[PDB]
């Protein structure tokens, strides 16, 4: 719809027909930071901005209130507005108080044109259909999706705008009915932003390896929660390596090289900065497969290793200095043995880049020291605003570690993530055998009361680190249904639990349509009815914070909604 | 014993011997005892293996009388034969001790 795949070269064209200038900044670039592809979307589109020599500002942006705030005290000069990783699932021209007669310029003919765009660079689904269709101000790069399956929408937004006896009656009610419909459909990510910028910048003829590797990024940290959005995705990139890598061929490692493979990929933790032992032991997928969070699934893990006839103190070494034979030899080892063990997903080919003589790193490793950095890197609502500060500041550590002459700074994200997922599995544990995941009937749910490191979890993307931990381990499992979950943590200091309302997932290597998140509007509904005291702003919708004493109805009230 | 444990013949019948004791002597509860121990073993990444001199006196008692009269030939035999044993539970076993 409102601009195509086959058309974002026109919203390019018109960023710089209206908001370039060697004169004046006029373009302002939105982000929602704690969001790997949003962050990495923004880069790509900056490089592109930067050599086309475009004055812009970025502003790293947390959350709808913060985006209330920050739209609000825009100039007149600000002209074009993108926003990046939010916003296409609210009515944008409703929640930023528009009025498009207030923009409104140069009618002539049955036209308008107005003194400020607003593009929304947002992957998440169901799209709000005022933006999609109602709004003329608010411009989605679409995906295809719209196109492809809201025929009917259109059909019934439209008429029943038209729409102000037996038919009236009758055709009212229906659209009424469809729109109810599309709406209380649980959210979703389709895309990675980041390939939306990417299909941009071949439609303009600016692809390049720098390019591609962020394209490469933003799409790799879709990998963890959206397993089908980075399968569906992964050919394109293949397409991409082959086109854009060197001709030459017995290329001699070199110190001026930079290259950019397909090779195995194990689906390992960190395996080329950790060693081999704790890179299968801090896995996600590991650990759901074998049950390593008790001491039969650790005997299982050393099993596994003495059968490969690796030695465990050789498994144990960091992994440069770890035997050479071993890294030669590894892929036929684990294909020897991982089928075995039932742990035959581990085998992965994903791009692994290596610069001149400065090691190698996958886009797996890449985006966990990217979240490492966001997560970790530097009265109640002046303490949340200097934290939600913190997270914000985070983004430009993530920001300039995307850059090669800052890879100090790389090696900073990567122990911060090897400490991080440190924390999960020792949180995971904890949760596991004291067994605080109670199972209602409808849901499972898991609150945090106390513990070491409870001060990490106040941050959404490692409560989130901790919610996908643990879904791996539900969703390997045999006797478990698999059911939405509700994982909660509560901050002693602000006193309020953060709360995270998190999707069931299939087993990693079993091939269905996908599982929607419809905590998103049914925490909107409690909310709505509630006298409860919480916090609904987060861009990923599925979170909210609430205080400490309120939780427990607010939770008996979502038990007894039948909307989850 | 020992010029009759060096006995080519008698070597390798005992090799055979301790082999098939290890694979088939068995806990009351029928799972084999050192068929569990080999697996702990290389768990471990031990380089030993404690056979309990009751269970080789209870079967092939022969052996256990040669193991007691003349331990330094028939500990070479067993540490060959055991090794046999685990290279079996755990392929390449050789390349962790």
């Amino acid at each position: 719809m409102y601009y195509g795949i086959s058309q974002f070269s026109e919203a390019y064209n018109k960023i710089l027909r209206n908001s370039s200038s060697h004169s004046s900044c006029q373009l302002v670039i939105f982000v929602s930071c704690l969001n790997i592809d949003a962050l990495c979307a923004t880069k790509m589109l900056s490089l592109l901005f930067k050599k086309q020599l475009v004055q812009s500002q970025i502003v790293p942006i947390f959350g709808y209130s913060e985006l209330r705030r920050h739209y609000s005290q825009l100039d007149d000069n600000i002209n074009s507005l993108l926003l990046v990783g939010f916003g296409g699932v609210i009515d944008l021209e409703a929640f930023l108080e528009i009025d498009p007669q207030e923009y409104v310029i140069d009618t002539d003919s049955g036209e308008q044109s107005f003194r400020r765009d607003i593009y929304v660079l947002d992957a998440h689904r169901p799209w709000n259909l005022d933006n999609i269709f109602g709004s003329q101000i608010i411009q989605c790069f679409d995906d295809g999706t719209v196109d492809d399956t809201l025929g009917e929408q259109k059909e019934a937004y439209y008429k029943l705008l038209e729409l102000d006896r037996k038919q009236r009656k009758k055709q009212i009610h229906e659209y009424e009915g469809v729109l109810e419909e599309y709406y209380s459909q649980g959210t979703t990510v389709v895309n990675s932003i980041s390939a939306q910028i990417y299909s941009l910048l071949s439609a303009i003829g600016e692809t390049n390896l720098s390019n591609l590797w962020l394209n490469i990024l933003g799409t790799t940290s879709l990998d963890i929660a959206y397993a089908q959005v980075y399968n569906r995705l992964y050919p394109l990139l293949q397409d991409e390596v082959k086109r854009l890598t060197p001709s030459s061929r017995n290329s001699v490692k070199t110190p001026d090289t930079l290259t950019l493979n397909i090779q195995p990929d194990y689906y390992l933790f960190l395996l080329r900065h950790s060693s081999l032992y704790d890179s299968f032991y801090y896995s996600n997928y590991v650990n759901a497969k074998l049950s390593l969070w008790n001491e039969n699934g650790k005997k299982r893990l050393h099993k596994m290793f003495a059968r490969m006839g690796i030695p465990l103190s050789t498994a144990q070494e960091t992994w440069l200095y770890m035997d050479h034979s071993i890294k030669r030899e590894l892929g036929i080892i684990f294909d020897k043995n991982l089928d075995r063990y039932g742990l035959q997903d581990i085998i992965r080919d994903g791009f692994v880049r290596t610069l001149g003589y400065r090691g190698s790193i996958s886009a797996s490793e890449f985006v966990e020291a990217l979240t490492a950095l966001l997560e970790v890197g530097n009265n109640s609502a002046q303490k949340l605003t200097n934290l939600r500060k913190r997270w914000v500041s985070n983004f430009w550590l993530s920001w300039d570690a995307l850059d090669d002459r800052k890879v100090e700074l790389l090696n900073r994200g990567i122990q911060l993530a090897q400490d991080l997922q440190r924390a999960i599995f020792n949180t995971g544990v904890a949760i596991l055998e004291k067994k605080l995941i109670k199972h209602l009937r409808i849901y499972r749910l898991c609150v945090l009361q106390d513990g070491p490191d409870l001060d990490l979890y106040r941050n959404p993307l490692t409560l989130l680190r901790l919610g996908n931990w643990l879904i791996e381990c539900c969703a390997e499992s045999e006797d478990k249904q698999l059911l939405p979950m509700v994982l909660a943590s509560i901050d002693e200091n602000t006193d309020t639990y953060l709360v995270a309302g998190l999707t069931p997932r299939y087993p990693r290597g079993l091939d269905k349509k996908p599982i929607l998140n419809n905590f998103s509007m049914a925490f909107q509904q409690i909310t709505a009815e509630t006298d409860a005291k919480v916090r609904i702003d987060n861009f990923e919708s599925s979170i909210i914070e609430i205080r400490r004493e309120d939780l427990s109805p607010f939770l008996e009230k979502l038990t007894l909604s039948g909307l989850l | 014993y020992s010029e009759w444990i060096t006995q080519p013949n008698v070597s390798r019948t005992i090799a055979r011997e301790l082999k098939s004791f290890l694979l088939e002597y068995t806990d009351e509860t029928g799972r084999s005892v050192y068929g569990a121990r080999i697996r702990t073993l290389g768990e471990m990444n031990s380089e030993s293996l404690e056979v309990n001199y009751r269970h080789l006196a209870e079967s092939k008692a022969i052996l256990a009388l040669f193991l007691a009269k003349c331990p330094e030939e028939m500990l070479k035999i067993f540490d060959l034969v055991a090794m046999e044993a685990t290279e079996l539970h755990y392929p390449d076993y050789a390349r962790i001790h």
